[PDB]
């Protein structure tokens, strides 16, 4: 309501002016010419009992 | 006629001298001869230094200058550290800022 | 046979970046105005260099600018955005010779390159466009050439041309190709500086677009004023996959 | 708004940095802050070497 | 430690061919950090008798990026695992492997499994669960090697 | 480097007329008021016809 002066983006009440967000997230992930599981992939593999 | 005229004009960078030494928080710089009429008011101004990575300190000139050899500035502009400015350091323009 | 496991979890890191204002103004009096001159119209031109001058620094307020929050003059808040230089904290040196500046060999470029390819994030691939200045290229190409094992070949003849100009640098990891900027090579310490970076991580974010603003003058003044005005700002995503290097390569 | 932002999450090797030096008998080790929380009972860690 | 020079790597790689093994043959697979893969192009590319050659004029490419490394005795062919690459320490490493030799032992597969909370409980609840082992033949055809650098 | 397979033949020297660098390139001419000058001879403007 009544604040000295014109009003600014710093003069609304709390939690009235939410700021802009990117609604996600950017993942990070590990890079190399081989898989992930590098040392499984090459593996065949046989049952145990 | 036998003589004849032609005129020419470059565009480039707006780049300033200093001439004397500056301490930190000294206010009032001293640059050549009328290189103080090419920055008005709201003007950023960054300290240079050899090759690139300019993480030096920023300058804003908070004053229309009166004289051709002066200039008013506010030191550790953008939260930077003010540091002493030699005597033949350069400064150059980065752009403009201004309030709501 | 024992029973599951307790559960652990994790949350991410946020960044943030503020808009900036810039103006730039042109004044003349409307007696100078009707006067006719042998260059051309005064009014004209000057919006010329104002219109350079305006992007001019645009450009270098995203590559050297630095992020603050301020009260001004009138009470209302001052921002300030910040480049590419901001960002980027992980991966930038000064090549030279003195204390704290690294010595320029063509290992230790090598070694400067190789750090922006360890995580893939998204969309970066194994491709980056490096930014440099003529003396920065020129270094560049005076380090392949006088390697050791590096030969130019005739044949029974030196004939037709000689010299060099490669733009391409192939590593282990990935590859990098270069352009020069305009607003470096005039500069003599600008020309030194190299800026490696993958074009999908960086994007302009606009609140107000640059937009003409005309009759500001003083009321009742004989004169013309003109103003351009803009409000935007820089957001950088991912800053390990991306270097700026300084020194003269 | 004049002030954006936005979140990023990396997928990493999860390690642990001792802060004070431990006997070969001491079953209790002290970690920088919040680290402790990533380990749950069950996990097998190593000692890093250069 | 041993000083680290091309013919050290050499003798490192040789040591590996001295018997036939399980049908091994003359080949073996390497996974590499980074920082190894580049140390060894940089071996590569030093040796004295090394030339690049540009015929009038540096003009299109420059630069070093191989893969295979011949002996007298075999060859080697090289790949980065990524989660070397992370790791400062890891990224120095590398393993001869003879992928013949390595088998995995599986007990019970990996499977998903649901409603693990308490019973009564105001929560979801969910896990991973299996039971792997792993052999190796002949581990005298196969080397380890760290702090290439 | 000039080479030759495996003996020199038929022909040795040195005639091009391009400079090639980062920035451009330059072609170079004979003014033929300078080659019969001594002092002239040592001379080279690079200049724009444009």
């Amino acid at each position: 309501a009544t604040i000295a002066g014109l009003r600014g983006t710093g003069d609304w009440g709390n939690q009235e002016r939410p700021t802009d967000f990117r609604e996600t997230i950017l993942w990070m992930e590990p890079n190399g010419q081989a898989p992930l599981q590098a040392l499984m992939s090459k593996m065949s593999s046989q049952p145990t009992t | 006629d036998p003589e004849f005229s032609w005129w020419e004009e470059k565009l480039t960078h707006n780049r300033l001298e200093v001439k004397t030494e500056a301490a930190a928080g000294v206010t009032t710089l001293a640059v050549d001869t009328d290189q103080a009429w090419a920055c008005v008011k709201g003007d950023i101004l960054m300290v240079e230094s050899v090759g690139g990575l300019w993480a030096n300190e920023i300058l804003k000139v908070v004053e229309d200058p009166t004289a051709g050899n002066a200039l008013k500035v506010a030191r550790g502009f953008a939260g930077t550290t003010a540091a002493v400015i030699p005597a033949g350091t350069f400064i150059i323009a980065i752009g403009t800022s201004f309030a709501e | 046979g024992s029973l599951a496991p307790k559960s652990a979890t994790r949350n991410p890191v946020k960044l943030n970046n503020f808009c900036q204002i810039f103006k730039k103004s042109y004044e003349i009096t409307k007696t100078a105005d009707a006067t006719k001159a042998r260059t051309g119209s005064a009014l004209a031109n000057d919006k010329k260099r104002r219109m350079f001058d305006y992007y001019r620094d645009v450009e270098m307020a995203f590559i050297y600018g630095r992020k603050s929050e301020t009260v001004g003059e009138n009470g209302k808040p001052e921002r300030t955005t910040g480049g590419l230089l901001n960002f980027i904290t992980t991966n930038r040196t000064q090549f030279g010779t003195g204390a704290g500046k690294t010595e320029l060999t063509e290992d230790s470029l090598i070694d400067f390159f190789a750090n922006v390819f360890n995580y893939d994030g998204q969309g970066a691939g194994n491709q980056r466009i490096a930014f440099v200045g003529n003396t920065a290229l020129t270094k560049i190409n005076k380090l392949a050439r006088n390697s050791p094992s590096t030969r130019i070949n005739f044949d029974k003849q030196v004939t037709q041309v000689y010299g060099m100009n490669f733009t391409r640098w192939v590593l282990p990891q990935g590859e990098i190709f270069f352009k020069t900027h305009p607003l470096f090579n005039v500069h003599p310490e600008l020309s030194k500086a190299m800026m490696v970076l993958n074009p999908k991580g960086i994007k302009e974010r606009v609140l107000r677009a640059t937009k003409p603003e005309n009759d500001i003058q003083q009321v009742g003044q004989d004169s013309i004023k003109g103003q351009w005005i803009g409000e935007f700002g820089l957001e950088v995503n991912h800053e390990e996959t991306m270097a700026f290097a300084g020194g003269i390569a």
